[PDB]
């Protein structure tokens, strides 16, 4: 006597596609419920599997000018901390460059890591100068103008001499919050007390003015990459980050 | 602190461990599952298009393109979009979920159409034009909104290539960018009643693989429905 | 019997041969004898253009179909290309450049696989790449495997371009009012692991 | 206390006939739900299961003539190389002669694997001559008409001496394509640069022209059976290929 | 190569395996089974017929001829047609399963009728002229379109035959040329409701069997609804 | 978290009379769903089945 | 460094390399890879006239 009785629970027929277990088909139409191996024949065996890929490769965030004529102490150059920055842009083809740690991490609701900002110079071998690099603990909007050189030596930081073999200094901002992840809030519409982006705000000072002859530039141009180490994101969403116009 | 100093320029050197104040080790995140490994993240199935009948017995065609070149709502959108940009080659089945809004006691059809054959045309609600024979033959799945209201079936990695891609120019664009296509057929809807619409998401599988990483969509490109 | 060409012949006879492979015991040339790496995985000058103070930010300094480049007469390789009609491949190219150390600015090069489609400038990095700095280094190599929709590329009748060889302005270039301002780049290009397929009598 | 809950998933009754996992029935009209064994009684002993057994016995594809009057390097019969070709045909009963090979593949989205070409020759032991089969690498739609007989040699191919003791040449068509599959495009309104059927085409030169006294017919025909080899096909589908009328 | 020549008249060295220019192992396939497995083909139940009804308390009665003859829609269509004229002899039990269409609340019946034994007139809709007593018996399965919308029964080999063909001619053309017949009833239909279609599809199932391979049908007679 | 999901499959409450597998009752009115054994009592003995 | 076209820079730098040689699982050729012998050392028909 067949006796197979089982109650129908709640959720009747509801669908939910917040993760796989319920995403995932019930059925198929490949012909006798087949399946496929793995083939990198023209895929160089580059198999992607982790965002990682996209979230440690340096990637170009902005670009700022050193001239001779800014004096000693002066503020070049402020950015926030937080993945989701990036101001790089050509006019046409129009776009608005995202960079690759910030493309990621765009699509999370929180993230957390070392972010490391990498400085690339572009002097002659005749230029000689120094810049120091100071990571000021925070949120994204602190009014930070109000800071000597001096003041700025408190709070960790890194000079370095643009003269030289070397041509990138790597500034590695260490994880320092009061919380144990930040928020993308750049999709709210304002801003509120606690809700922040940062861990804080980066400054580019001009430690030692900028000397040179004069058959060479009056000034030298510095690239800015980004990425992460230690990174973590999750709580998926979608967004796409605009530019963070400084 | 020497991975605070290094040439760029030169691809070892720049691989050294970054590294400039002293920090201590992270620990253990709280949460069990890595939100960061694209199988678990576009395990969520993430949307990818919807349409409207509107008159009886007709039949609406779309195709699953990465085309970055081709806009929505004939094209990729949101994150389905973005993610498909992120790298060049893209092959293996996708489970497709679709969710049907409004209707009801309205019996329908989908079949998975691969690159390259016969089928109706793309993005237009039409009366098909195809034998019943063919269409069937693909192999399709009928179902009625009444009983049910969505379907989550698997779309085989039918195609000649050896992968597709989204990022490409006119003709291979045209191409070699095109996973394949699904066709929804409606009967028995007399328009005196509600109206119909259907909902498509899809997710990628365990057997989906991702080669080579490309740079994202810049903002601008990035378009949403 | 053996290699292309079959023959079925119904009256057969057999073959009439005299002498036998004499080895130089005096080499009437040092160089090692032809073959498929010897006159088609070697570099070869692709393209070469200038670069200037007048060249802005990101302006593309050139943008190369590598592949299709190398399919012409003026290579060897062509020899190889010329009679077969798919290939699967590999490159390794190398961009080379001279600015007087009294120039300053940089540019990158990238291997983009089709088309740069709407990709970020500022992420060009992703790609295969090779920084370029003028106080640093005026030469960079990259070298990837075959990465294709397809399992070869189509020379007679190409469906999309294996690589875009992208090279734009890093960082402007910038001088002191009295030196040089431009510099001209090579590009130098090459297959790896040539793979020919399908002899073919066609041209296009 | 019974307690067997389960959720209604998606898809609730819904039909899938994709693949047999779904297409099986659910219950059974068979008395007692009984089964049935095997039995080759009047069956030979001959029990099918793989479209390999048509897929795999050469088949009459067309026929073409080699008349004495056809002068050297003169392109004698021009076929596409894809299963899904053949040109035999009888008035009445009116039909086109569709082969196994085809018949089979036409089922087909893809296919690939070494097509062969079998060659009869209908001479008498009194004609001579020689005719070379050249396989050109390529797609179903490659102007071939401009190429001389030498220019043919670069390609693979197969010359024949008629007039002997045997009577079939076996012209085995490598798997040569930049795809992994070729697709049955023949469903398609049109064509397009890509999507193709065939990996070339294969053509019949005169090697040597046809000699003979004058007590023997003025040429001499040739049937080609078509037929192949480590096939493969997947993805299935319905179309009943038509003539390709060369 | 010394298959590259032979004399196919002689059935012995027809046999000699095919070779003329030098190949490497093709290699391994990336998908998991092998679609040329008939049975995991036509594994994927394919299309056979379909009718609507049009008053109440009516019936239909469809038979499963092989018959090439019989054109459709009165006889096997597009695949399953061709299908069944590869080979001469066929038997063992189908895994049917119908689609209905339309209507709703309709209450219905059908039955598998063994060839040779007194059933309603063929490919037509008539008020049935069978006892009920005699319907029930032969096995039969009720239905409700409301709860359900689909039917999925197999299909016996019950036949004093030792099997079945398509290609025949005339008189055995009109025994030995068929499975079965299915009859569907329907019930409380009052066409002051939507119209009622049926759609009914034929796999073949692991008991089944294919004796002797036979030309297939040429092009012109490949036809389809 | 309770997590056990099932499709429903196609012929949803669809009766089968053809076999007893699906003939067979899928319930009973009998008391604690009892049974009964063998009784040749009056039958002297002669129990058909074939 | 190795075969013809040597290249002697000054002010050098390491090579950037990414993946390496595929071999295809399923061959998209079945046909010997192009080599010396395979375009070279083969037949060709050279002249052809009448007798």
């Amino acid at each position: 006597m067949m006796r197979n009785e089982t109650r129908v629970s709640t959720t009747e027929n509801v669908v939910n596609l917040s993760n796989y277990e319920d995403a995932r088909a019930k059925m198929s139409f490949a012909l006798d419920q087949e399946d496929w191996k793995s083939d990198p024949s023209q895929g160089g065996g580059i198999k992607i599997t982790h965002f990682t890929t996209w979230t440690s490769i340096p990637t170009l965030a902005a670009q700022f000018p050193f001239n001779a004529s800014d004096s000693v102490g002066q503020q070049i150059k402020v950015i926030p901390v937080d993945p989701y920055f990036f101001q790089m842009t050509n006019t046409n083809p129009d776009q608005k460059c995202i960079t690759a740690l910030a493309s990621i991490c765009q699509m999370f609701c929180f993230w957390r890591g070392d972010l490391v900002f990498d400085f690339q110079v572009f002097p002659t071998k005749y230029h000689s100068g120094r810049l120091l690099f100071c990571f000021v603990p925070g949120n994204e909007l602190i009014d930070v103008t109000g800071i000597t050189l001096k003041q700025a030596t408190t709070a960790p930081c890194a000079v370095m001499d643009i003269a030289g073999v070397q041509s990138t200094l790597r500034f590695r901002v260490p994880w320092i919050s009061d919380t144990p992840y930040r928020v993308n809030r750049y999709t709210k519409e304002a801003h509120q007390k606690g809700e922040y982006t940062a861990i804080g705000k980066l400054i580019v000072y001009c430690y030692n003015r900028l000397t040179s002859p004069s058959n060479v530039a009056h000034h030298v141009r510095v690239n800015v990459y980004l990425s992460a180490i230690n990174l973590e994101c999750f709580a998926p969403l979608y967004h796409a980050m605009d530019v963070t116009t400084q | 602190p020497v991975g605070a100093i290094t040439t760029i320029e030169d691809p070892v050197l720049a691989k050294k461990v970054p590294e400039t104040f002293p920090e201590l080790k992270p620990g253990e995140s709280r949460h069990t599952s890595d939100h960061m490994s694209i199988y678990k993240f576009m395990g969520r199935s993430h949307f990818l298009c919807t349409f409207t009948f509107n008159s009886n017995n007709k039949e609406y065609t779309f195709p699953i393109t990465l085309s970055s070149t081709s806009n929505p709502p004939h094209g990729l959108p949101s994150t389905l979009r973005w993610f498909f940009n992120l790298f060049q080659l893209y092959r293996g089945p996708l489970d497709l979920t679709i969710i049907i809004t409004g209707a009801t006691d309205v019996d329908g059809m989908a079949w998975f159409t691969p690159v390259g054959l016969a089928v109706d045309t793309p993005w237009v609600e039409k009366e098909s034009a195809l034998q019943i024979d063919y269409k069937t033959a693909l192999g399709a799945v009928r179902f009625n909104t009444r009983r049910t209201g969505n379907i989550q079936i698997r779309l085989p990695w039918y195609s000649y290539l050896y992968a597709v891609s989204g990022a490409l120019d006119g003709l291979g664009d045209k191409t070699d960018s095109t996973f394949g296509l699904v066709s929804i057929q409606i009967a028995n809807y007399n328009h005196s009643d509600e109206y119909l619409s259907f909902s498509c998401y899809l997710s990628v599988t365990e057997q989906s693989e991702f080669y080579f990483p490309r740079a994202p969509l810049n903002s601008n490109a990035m378009l949403s429905t | 019997g053996a290699s292309y060409f079959t023959s079925v012949d119904q009256s057969s006879v057999h073959t009439a041969e005299v002498g036998s492979h004499q080895i130089e015991p005096l080499k009437t040339s040092v160089d090692k004898p032809g073959s498929k790496k010897t006159q088609g995985e070697k570099f070869f000058l692709i393209h070469s253009a200038r670069w200037l103070t007048t060249h802005a930010l990101f302006h593309e300094v050139a943008k190369l179909d590598v592949v299709k480049l190398l399919y012409n007469e003026q290579f060897a390789v062509q020899g190889l290309l010329r009679y077969h009609t798919y290939a699967r491949f590999g490159i390794e190219i190398q961009v080379q450049i001279n600015p007087t150390p009294f120039q300053q600015g940089g540019l990158i090069c990238a291997m983009v696989p089709g088309d740069q489609s709407y990709g970020s400038i500022a992420s060009l990095t992703v790609y295969p790449h090779g920084l370029l700095n003028c106080n640093i280094n005026n030469v960079v190599r990259i070298k990837v495997p075959f990465i294709y929709t397809r399992g070869a590329y189509h020379f007679k009748d190409p469906q999309y371009p294996v690589w875009e060889l992208t090279i734009r302005v890093w960082s402007e270039l910038n001088i002191g009012t009295g030196t040089s301002a431009y510099t001209s780049l090579n590009v130098l290009a090459r297959f790896t692991d040539l793979e020919l397929h399908g002899l073919t009598p066609l041209s296009t």
